[PDB]
């Protein structure tokens, strides 16, 4: 059983990257955030929704 | 009845299947009872690394 | 203590608040609430 | 004698109140009717379902000759053998009384109860009688004598017992579910699931799990809720046994709202097959929907319904009218727009909300000290 | 004035310097004896409901002995 921990390592790795792209501003559009994170935008909304939830 | 060595086997097999069925405390306890039985075992030649 | 002015003068436990809110809004809650997907 | 008796209470309830549901409940309870010597408490279930059937005088003479054989026993016992308190007379008297609960009606049982209660000097016997009052008081859903004997049990019996009361923890919440107390007392003392054996003191265990999972989503929003329902283990395995319930939990937690309605529809339809679901099937649905909207409208000040039209479910005018009912219900502190298509919420920033509470309670107390002031001083 | 009760008669508590400064997993090799004391001392302190359920009444005290070292 290893893919359980890999998902825990993966969702740890998102929120570590996503807390680094908050400090330059208080207000931003999401497509630059997708461009800085180089991943996607729809998951990023679902992830940021979860971090406020 | 009598046995000691095969008891070490079935405790490990349960502590897998509680961990298979997502049981933290009881598998921890079944492992701990597996250890203290295995401590008086004269020979864990192979079962040791299984238990480890 | 009467005050000389009298002209004239169970089923639930307490359910007025839900019924003042929702009295008749299709309480089966399946046939439109679960069946929007055929409509869209 | 009162061991398979909660199931009977469902089959009476399942057959009586819905008329369309009358196919198999008449098939299995009729077998339960002709067995168990249930000869008092079936007249309504015979007058509300079918016309009549002759097996009646056959069972009447058997219960009478048995009762008379039981009547001739304990009178000879109290005429030959002189021991009182808790003796051979006593376990005759409860065996009459349990014969009264299983076979006869409640009235002969409760007068045999109050008769044999005054012939008790121990505490376990007095605990046993109050176990019997509460068991039959739930069977006939009597909300009168439960108000007494529970207070009688907790104050006068349960100061010497030790872990004999988890059963009466479970019976209290069971009354709270058929009452309106389905909010925070119901989930709090359902939190300890450390009994699985099913007995006179303990009902069906899977059904106990389904009740304690359905009620533990109303008490508490997410104040590390997930520690008690997900990080638990003994609750987790039995919901790991049940695919429907486990799907319902992860849909609510991980915010899978699309399947969430489908899980909610299965529950409410299954909720009809219950004997205590009456203050639920008009309350539990809308409370979860307004809880689902509460956490979704959280973290979005300028949410649009154009994202609700595919991520949440389908439809547009249905979500609009349901939000328009819920705002006008008085809850969900948000505003909806139509022609900008922006569900723009207004959450108070923890200073208005403190101020809104303090201005209500101060007005409610100033009323209370006015109304007190006018009663006094003539 | 009245002084608070037991403001005297010894000062023998261990809070905040000084500390034992060793983790529990530092001792390698006592699979029973570490497990035995922990059942007798630490386990009554937190999981008190388990003892009361069976009626074990956890033990008052513990004698340790043997050769030095």
């Amino acid at each position: 059983i290893i893919s359980t921990h890999l998902a825990k390592l993966y969702d740890n790795l998102l929120e570590q990257n996503l807390i680094r792209v908050i400090e330059p501003f208080s207000r931003v559009q999401i497509e630059h955030i997708s461009s800085l994170i180089k991943l996607s935008k729809a998951d990023v909304e679902r992830k940021l929704s979860q971090m406020i939830l | 009845m009598d046995d000691k060595a095969l008891l070490v086997e079935v405790q490990l097999l349960e502590s897998k299947t509680y961990h298979a069925l997502s049981n933290l405390p009881k598998a921890r306890a079944a492992l701990t009872s597996a250890r203290t039985t295995a401590n008086a075992i004269y020979c864990p030649p192979k079962l040791q690394a299984t238990l480890d | 203590m009467s005050e000389k002015k009298q002209p004239v003068d169970e089923d639930n436990w307490d359910d007025d608040n839900v019924e003042d809110d929702f009295s008749n809004q299709l309480r089966a809650e399946l046939e439109k609430h679960g069946y929007k997907m055929e409509t869209s | 004698p009162k061991n398979p008796d909660l199931r009977i209470a469902q089959l009476r309830f399942l057959l009586s109140l819905p008329e369309h549901r009358g196919d198999a409940a008449v098939r299995d309870e009729l077998m339960a009717a002709v067995r168990d010597n249930n000869m008092a408490p079936y007249y309504e279930a015979l007058c509300k379902s079918l016309d009549w059937q002759i097996d009646v005088d056959l069972l009447n003479k058997m219960k009478k000759a048995n009762e008379d054989e039981l009547k001739r026993l304990d009178e000879e016992l109290e005429d030959a053998e002189k021991n009182l308190g808790e003796s051979e007379i006593r376990d005759a008297m409860m065996a009459k009384a349990e014969y009264l609960c299983r076979i006869g009606d409640k009235e002969g049982a409760l007068t045999a109860f109050r008769k044999t209660y005054d012939k008790t000097v121990a505490l376990g016997h007095r605990l046993d009688i109050v176990f019997y009052l509460l068991r039959i008081g739930l069977f006939y859903m009597d909300n009168d004598l439960i108000t007494r004997n529970t207070e009688k049990a907790k104050s006068l019996i349960e100061e010497g017992g030790d872990w004999d009361r988890r059963n009466r923890l479970k019976v209290y919440q069971g009354l709270y579910c058929v009452a309106i107390r389905d909010f925070k007392q119901a989930a709090e003392l359902f939190l300890d699931t450390v009994s699985t054996f099913t007995s006179y003191e303990l009902m069906d265990y899977k059904t106990f799990v389904t009740y304690t999972v359905y009620v533990s989503m109303i008490a508490l929003e997410r104040p590390d809720l997930r520690e008690k329902v997900i990080k638990g283990a003994e609750i987790l395995e039995v919901l790991h046994s049940l695919p429907a319930v486990r799907q319902y939990l992860f849909s609510l937690y991980e915010c899978r709202y699309s399947v969430f309605f489908q899980s909610l529809a299965v529950v409410e339809q299954e909720m009809k097959k219950d004997w205590l679901f009456a203050p639920h099937y008009r309350y539990y649905v809308r409370e979860m929907r307004i809880h689902a909207y509460s956490q979704l409208l959280e973290s979005y000040r300028s949410l649009t319904l154009g994202y609700m039209a595919e991520a949440f479910g389908v439809g547009v005018e249905f979500i609009d009218q349901e939000l328009s009912r819920f705002i006008a219900a008085g809850r969900l502190h948000c505003k909806i727009d139509k022609v900008n298509e922006i569900v723009e919420t207004n959450r108070p920033d923890s200073k208005n909300w403190q101020y809104q509470e303090t201005i209500k309670k101060g007005d409610l107390l100033l009323n209370r000290v006015q109304k007190l002031s006018r009663v006094i001083n003539m | 004035d009245v002084l608070p009760p037991e403001a005297d008669s010894s000062i023998m508590m261990l809070t905040s310097d000084q500390k034992p400064d060793v983790m529990y997993a530092d001792i390698g090799g006592m699979d029973i004896q570490k497990q035995e004391v922990r059942e007798a001392v630490e386990l009554p302190l937190t999981h008190f409901e388990l003892y009361k359920q069976i009626g074990i009444d956890p033990p008052r005290g513990v004698l340790m002995y043997g050769p030095p070292g």
